[PDB]
């Protein structure tokens, strides 16, 4: 065979794509959550950038791989449509490939694996919709003062729980204005 | 200069435990493909140059003799499996090494080995309680004679074989051979002989002890075979005229003494023939060949003699006629002589065969193989031996369970739902304990050439519908009920299998540092 | 379809696993205690079994998030599972690498 | 592939093995569709040869349901010109390659 | 050639220079020795795979067995090993204590020497704090033995000593060893571990074991004699066969007639030899070798009991008990070399014929514990647990004082010594505070073997001991880091067991610090 | 034998070069066919399962491999379907 480039296939190509996607996840892995640690970003000039935000890292992170650029574009779709949870999507997407690569070594064809995720993700949405909860605690019941009390317990402001949090509840209820179509 | 070990090889920690796990998988790899009746065979050659071919897991492990210390542990567990039960050495070795494979990634995560031991002790105790609940004793069920159920269990193990067409006839012979035994059942009692030529229906079932009788020598047209109450003598003495053992060499210058020396050499042989006649032994079974001159003596004395008899056939005869093996003819007496009701020389197959009948002390019988070649009979020899094991174990233990990986899947489902109810580190370990029990039904599909993934997946979903007896069918590829197909194994055998597998697994995990003293 | 769906359930456990490690707590014990509560909710509807139990990052233990007031919008969790599924499929569909 | 095997038995000479090799090479198309559908390539082709022997062209592989079913009932159909031109054009190329003994570079 | 080797003037012996710090690399040798036996401490201790010099596979968690099989070639490391041999004297426990604690002193001594403190000040710091430990230890004594010689009390104390050696058998071996020990206790000062002899027998399991009096041997009686009160016992290591003189005695066998003559001669030789035994009045003969078939006939002819013992150590036990020596020749008629025994009879326990040698008239401390087991490797380890259990009460023959176990005293004693080190000015306070932190190694090594975080256990122990609650040790559980009261659980150690262990382990670490250089010499 | 002139080495070279083209593209057959990653010399990558597009980006220098590219083009002109087949 005489060709102008390199061609390779087999379980190695799928293994390289899983290991490439696993490297991107391990970077934003320990930064998940409010207690996540900060991480430095060094450029070619030598400047440093520090922050714990996973969405900020993925935008400034530069790694050249064919599969890695798919997850980077994926976070942009989650950010523009919603804007939260971009870190969790990258972590889950990597764990899906880690377990799928193990099934390939079990002689499970990728088509059967793909058909499983489509049925599992469909049944997951149905089960979540039953366990949901609508807007409540706006009248007749208050557990909504404990809503901000949990987020205020991590600061020195949390010394008085019901005194400072009661004004936050009256502040969010007074600003309600339709402005569109109910 | 000053070194602590000085060539002493020792290691501890996580790498020492991981190295032992990889060594246990090598031992299980050799007996892995030999599981099941249809499993592939192995070929092992010793230093003599002879090759041993069989799928028996107990025989292969004895010939390996691995020098690894952790490998010798699993080998010793197989020896204890023979004394307690006598089979399942392949299942114990393959299953015990499967637990180490599942907990292997958990060890590298920093989990302490003592917690792993706590899981295998608790989960095994619950598996024993679940087997005793599922096990159902079948005796008078449906008012069926026990002989009918023993034949149906034998035809299933012999199905899809060379005898699968004639298995209906052979099932009666296997059951009848077991019924001829006494209350104490033993597999080493019943012998099996092979005879070339003839169809499969020509196979004969002999109640007494029969042997090939390789004796080719003269003495025909004499020695009447029918004896009402003969005295059976067991002698290893060689009656051959000119023999390698007993000769007479005397050098004299006297011509008249040559007539006596030639007579003295015949006198020693005549004395050995007279001592047999002195005790009144009608049947003479010799291990060494018998010369033509000694055959004419007993011929005129109305006594029969046959030589070239194997030692194993003489030991089975000793336990049959009731006598004992005597080396010389001097100590031959009524104490070592046996008795049989009917003795007849049969021409079946064209070869001369001898067998006894109605021996008072005989707990043993002999079966005759009839086929086209030797390979048909040698494989059928063990094929019928497995059928005898099923009938024997069915009589001893009447409480059984469904085989073919059926009980392995229920213990996997029951412990999977219980593991979720135990918050702690015990959840992941017991969950891996149930998954390791599924290696037995998986190896049956690979050894049978089927698809292990499609069968195991459809089988797992079938146990979710409540059927506890469903398992893998070795003949047709499908999920079938092993209880209605009459594939049964004793409950105490499966309990001892999980106990020995869990004990061998906890011992390897409990090993930390390997110390070797140079010497 | 069993192995494909079963591995999808184990892959979701990374979210409570990661939050337990960043909280300076044992991840094996918290996830184990977390799975025991949601199972008893599926066994029987009776109230004596815990329901809707989350994880407390400060104290490192199980806590009810309904009373604590830690919530997330529905479109956040739903769209996160859909996009993560499409990404795992797109990468898996590549059987070959050709260069020029 | 099934009918050309019977025609290979009636012929004589070198045409017996040559036509049979042409027939066995026609099973690569159904073996590939069964592989991408998540089935066993070797077992699926074997079952189709029996269904086509006793039955008609209706038997085939359905990639949407992932199993062997009636192709006409699944609304899968292709025009005849696609299959006829596939055998004609491919044969002319294979015959052209077999007629090439050596390549020579000129200037 | 210049430059020459640093500090080496003698016999090519490696001499570590000043920057090389010869003291630390000697500590490093003793540090690796502690790491091998650190994981064997406690009931959860990991088992070690040991290959005997005979290429036998042994698995045991005993620390004393490891030091015998593992050869320690480092001189400074032998000092701790030799301290362990002295640890087996005056008490039968505390072997794992010395190996772990002596290493803990040297590990923390490395931290002080890097600060620049002199080696002489570190030596004086331990000897001062060691005297404070011997004063506080009596105040930590909670309860003592009632000295009632009751099986319930005797078996209750063995629960701690049997623990950390044979696990799961703690309940069974408690009553078994108790029955043999309560027999000697009525004799004041006569109690000795050599008086209780252990004989292991292949069998079903440990549950089939029992306790008998006298000397019980697994080998049955070759003769038909049941019971005899004859005190004369002649031990003969030579096997019974045709008598051969130490002279030439050439026997020429030519013809079958002479073959029968010398064959009957051996029957006459064995006849006169056994006759000489009955003439001296000895009805009990012990055989170290095999026994001829004809010798069994003359044994019942003269009514002489015959005992066949294949083990060599079983013969030495009779030589040091009844006093019957084993003569090399075949049945020499020597009365002076015989023994004395009041009662000799054959018994059957566990469907096995056993021979019993005891004294009916004389009281005696003689007793035998019969053991049964399926695997000789696991059954031999039970014998190691019995010797540690019997030696535990050999100490209680002296003053009876008990201290809490499970690392309870180690935290209480480290808390009191820290107070004295703070009030004491000067440079001795550094070695005293490090001497108190050396006690922390035991509860850490005990927690790590149980799969529990070490720092979590140590933090809880200081909290409960600060409020004034004593008797609080470490609870043994995999998933539970918490602690429980040791006094109510029944875990108690020996006062003299800790007393002699701290003293010997202290001098072991001091002697190593005194040696700054190792030099080889030639005779 | 002898075979001073060996045309078979050209025949084996043509078959091996032609089979190598069909071995890659066969995975794209059918609606469920697998995709591929085509990296151009400039570094740009793309994902497509179309067989006709992949063959144009192969840039095959071997003569036997070029006739297969022309064979796939003649099929699209006549029928317009079944290029990969």
């Amino acid at each position: 065979l005489s060709v102008f480039g390199d061609r390779s296939t087999g379980e190695t190509i799928r293994s390289q794509n899983v290991m490439a996607a696993a490297s991107i996840a391990n970077i934003v892995k320990s930064s998940l959550g409010p207690v996540g640690l900060d991480k430095m970003l060094v450029d070619d000039i030598g400047d440093v950038t520090i922050t714990n935000d996973g969405a900020t890292i993925l935008k400034l992170l530069e790694v050249e791989h064919p599969a890695a650029k798919v997850l980077c574009e994926l976070a942009d779709l989650q950010d523009k449509e919603v804007g939260d949870g971009t870190t969790s999507v990258v972590i889950i997407a990597a764990e899906l490939l880690k377990n799928a690569d193990e099934l390939v070594k079990q002689k499970i064809h990728p088509t059967s694996v793909i058909s499983g995720y489509r049925l599992a993700c469909k049944e997951a949405v149905r089960y979540i919709n039953e366990n949901l909860i609508v807007n409540t605690d706006e009248l007749g019941r208050d557990c909504l003062i404990n809503a901000a009390k949990t987020s205020m317990s991590s600061k020195i402001i949390g010394i008085n729980g019901d005194f400072f949090a009661n004004m936050v509840v009256d502040a969010v209820l007074a600003i309600k204005y339709t402005d569109i179509r109910g | 200069v000053i070194l602590l070990k000085e060539g002493t090889d020792s290691s501890q920690g996580i790498p020492q435990l991981v190295s032992n796990i990889s060594a246990c998988q090598v031992i299980a790899e050799a007996v892995r493909t030999t599981l099941g009746p249809r499993g592939m065979d192995k070929l092992i050659v010793d230093g003599r140059g002879k090759a041993t071919i069989s799928n028996d897991g107990a025989t292969i492990l004895k010939l390996l003799d691995v020098v690894h210390p952790a490998a010798k542990t699993l080998v010793d567990i197989a020896k204890s499996q023979d004394a307690e039960v006598g089979d399942g050495t392949t299942s114990v070795t393959l299953l015990a090494a499967e637990f180490l494979k599942q907990v292997k990634p958990y060890v590298e995560e920093g989990l302490h080995p003592q917690i792993i031991i706590r899981a295998f002790r608790t989960a095994t105790q619950l598996a024993v309680n679940k087997i005793k609940e599922i096990a159902v004793t079948v005796k008078k069920a449906d008012k069926v004679e026990q002989r009918k159920l023993l034949e149906k269990c034998a035809m299933t193990a012999l199905s899809s074989k060379l005898i699968s067409q004639q298995k209906a006839f052979f099932a009666k012979m296997v059951v009848d051979a077991v019924m001829m035994l006494d209350d104490l059942l033993q597999l080493k009692m019943i012998g099996i002989k092979k005879v070339q030529g003839g169809a499969l229906e020509d196979s004969q079932l002999v109640a007494g002890v029969a042997f090939k009788k390789t004796f080719s020598y003269a003495g025909f047209e004499m020695q009447p075979k029918k004896y009402h109450n003969p005295k059976i003598a067991l002698l290893n003495v060689e009656l051959e005229l000119k023999a390698e053992k007993d000769n007479a060499e005397i050098r004299v210058h006297t011509v008249e003494d040559y007539q006596a020396i030639v007579d003295a050499e015949w006198n020693i042989l005549y004395d050995k023939l007279e001592k047999i006649h002195h005790s009144g032994a009608k049947v003479v079974s010799s291990k060494l060949p018998i010369g033509d001159v000694a055959t004419q003596y007993f011929a005129d004395r109305d006594m029969f003699c046959a030589g070239r008899v194997p030692e194993e056939d003489l030991k089975r005869t000793m336990m049959a006629c009731g006598g004992s093996i005597q080396t010389s003819v001097n100590a031959l007496s009524a104490d070592v002589l046996g008795r049989c009701q009917v003795f007849e020389e049969t021409q079946i197959g064209g070869e001369r065969y001898n067998f006894f009948t109605g021996c008072p002390k005989a707990k043993t019988c002999t079966f005759i193989l009839r086929g086209g070649a030797e390979q048909f009979m040698e494989e059928t020899e063990r094929s019928l031996h497995d059928a005898i094991m099923i009938v024997r174990r069915a009589i001893k233990n009447d409480s059984v369970v469904a085989g073919g990986g059926a009980i392995e899947m229920e213990l996997s489902k029951y412990l999977r739902d219980y593991s979720r109810t135990i918050p702690g580190k015990q959840q992941l370990l017991i969950g891996a304990y149930a998954k390791a029990l599924e290696i037995i039904p998986r190896q049956l599909c690979d050894n049978a050439g089927f698809d292990a993934t499609n069968i195991l997946n459809k089988l797992r979903a079938r146990h979710a519908q409540g059927g506890t007896w469903y398992g893998v069918d070795i003949n047709n590829e499908d999920i079938a009920d092993n209880f209605e197909a009459f594939v049964w194994e004793p409950a105490m055998v499966r309990i001892n299998a999980l106990t020995a597998a869990s004990e061998a697994a906890c011992l390897i995990v409990s090993v930390d540092e390997t110390i070797k003293n140079p010497r | 379809e069993q192995l494909a769906i079963a591995e999808f359930a184990r892959s979701l456990l990374v979210i409570p696993n990661t939050l337990a490690v960043n909280a300076a707590q044992d991840s094996t014990d918290l996830v184990a205690k977390l799975r025991a509560f949601h199972n008893e909710a599926q066994v029987n509807p009776e109230r004596k079994n815990l329901k809707w139990i989350g994880l407390d990052l400060s104290n490192g233990k199980p806590r009810d998030n309904k009373q604590a007031g830690v919530f997330e919008p529905t479109i956040v969790k739903v769209k996160s599972l859909k996009f993560a599924t499409e990404a795992a499929i797109t990468i898996l569909r590549i059987d070959d690498l050709i260069k020029l | 592939a099934l009918r050309l095997t019977e025609y290979s038995r009636t012929l004589s000479g070198m045409e017996s093995y040559c036509v049979r090799a042409f027939a066995d090479a026609m099973e690569v198309i159904p073996s590939t569709l069964a592989e991408n559908a998540g089935l066993n390539p070797i077992s699926t082709v074997t079952e189709l040869r029996n269904r086509h022997a006793q039955g008609e062209k209706t038997a085939g592989i359905n990639v949407r349901k992932g199993g062997i079913s009636n192709i006409l009932e699944e609304l899968v159909v292709q025009p005849l010109l696609v299959s006829v031109s596939a055998l004609t054009l491919a044969t002319e190329t294979v015959r052209s390659i077999l007629k090439i003994d050596d390549v020579v570079n000129t200037r | 050639k210049a430059p020459g080797f640093a500090q080496m003037l003698k016999e090519g012996a490696k001499h570590f220079s000043g920057l090389e710090e010869a003291v630390y690399r000697n500590i490093q040798a003793c540090k690796e020795l502690a790491q091998t036996t650190r994981t064997a401490y406690g009931p959860n201790g990991m088992n070690k795979m040991v290959i005997n010099h005979l290429e036998k596979l042994f698995v045991t968690n005993d620390a004393a067995t490891i030091l015998r099989e593992l050869e320690v070639q480092h001189p400074a490391a032998k000092m701790i090993v030799m301290a362990s041999h002295m640890q087996e004297q005056e008490v039968g426990d505390g072997t794992n204590f010395v190996l772990v604690f002596a290493g803990a002193l040297l590990e923390l001594a490395e931290e002080l020497l890097r600060i620049g403190l002199s080696v002489s000040e570190v030596i004086e710091g331990y000897e001062i704090a060691c005297r404070k430990a011997h004063e506080i230890l009596p105040n930590l004594v909670c309860c003592s033995a009632k000295n009632l010689r009751d099986i319930d009390e005797v078996s209750s104390l063995l629960r701690t000593s049997i623990m950390s050696k044979q696990y799961g058998n703690e309940v069974f071996l408690a009553k078994l060893i108790a029955q043999a020990c309560v027999s000697i206790f009525p004799d004041s000062g006569h109690f000795n571990v050599d008086n209780i002899r252990v004989c292991k027998i292949l069998g079903s399991g440990i549950s089939s074991s029992s306790v008998l009096h006298g000397m019980v041997f697994k080998k049955e009686t070759e003769g038909d004699v049941t019971s005899v009160k004859d005190a004369k016992i002649a031990v003969y290591s030579c096997p019974f066969d045709g008598m051969i003189t130490e002279t030439k005695g050439t026997v020429l066998i030519k013809t079958a007639e002479e073959l029968m003559n010398f064959s009957k001669g051996e029957e006459n030789l064995m006849d006169a030899q056994v006759k000489a035994i009955a003439d001296t009045g000895a009805n009990v003969v012990v055989t170290g070798g095999k026994v001829a078939d004809m010798a069994l006939h003359y044994a019942n002819k003269y009514n002489i009991m015959l005992v066949r013992l294949n083990s060599k150590w079983d013969l030495r036990r009779l030589c040091k008990t009844v006093g019957a020596t084993a003569l090399p020749r075949l049945t020499p008629p020597v009365l002076e070399e015989m023994g004395h025994c009041d009662s000799v009879y054959l018994s059957e326990v566990g469907d096995t014929q056993v021979v019993v040698f005891k004294h009916e008239k004389e009281d005696g401390a003689i007793s035998t514990i019969v053991l049964r087991g399926s695997t000789d490797n696991l059954m031999d380890d039970i014998e190691r647990a019995v010797d540690d259990g019997v030696n535990t009460f050999k100490v209680l023959t002296r003053d009876k004082r008990l201290v809490p176990g499970g690392g309870a005293t180690e935290i209480e004693l480290a808390k009191q010594i820290t107070s004295y080190g703070e009030t004491c000015p000067g440079l001795e306070q550094y070695a005293i505070k490090k001497f108190a932190e050396a006690f922390e190694a035991i509860p850490r090594a005990l927690a790590e073997n149980s799969g529990v975080k070490a720092n979590e256990v140590i933090s809880k122990l200081y909290a409960v001991h600060q409020e004034g609650n004593k008797n609080v040790g470490l609870d043994i559980e995999a998933e539970v880091p918490a602690v429980k009261d040791m006094l109510e659980a029944g875990i108690l150690d020996t006062y003299l067991g800790k007393y002699w262990a701290i003293k010997l382990a202290t001098n072991a670490a001091v002697t190593v610090l005194r040696v700054d250089q190792i030099i080889m010499a030639k005779p | 034998y002898q075979d001073r002139d060996k045309p078979a080495q050209i025949r084996f070279s043509n078959i091996s070069a032609a089979k190598a083209v069909a071995d890659a593209i066969r995975t794209s057959l059918g609606p469920k066919g697998m995709d591929k990653m085509i990296q151009d010399g400039k570094g740009d990558v793309t994902i497509t399962n179309d067989g006709a597009t992949i063959l144009k980006q192969m840039q095959v220098l071997h003569p036997a491999a070029r006739m297969l590219v022309e064979l796939s083009k003649a099929q699209d002109i006549e029928a317009g379907d079944g290029t990969t087949s």
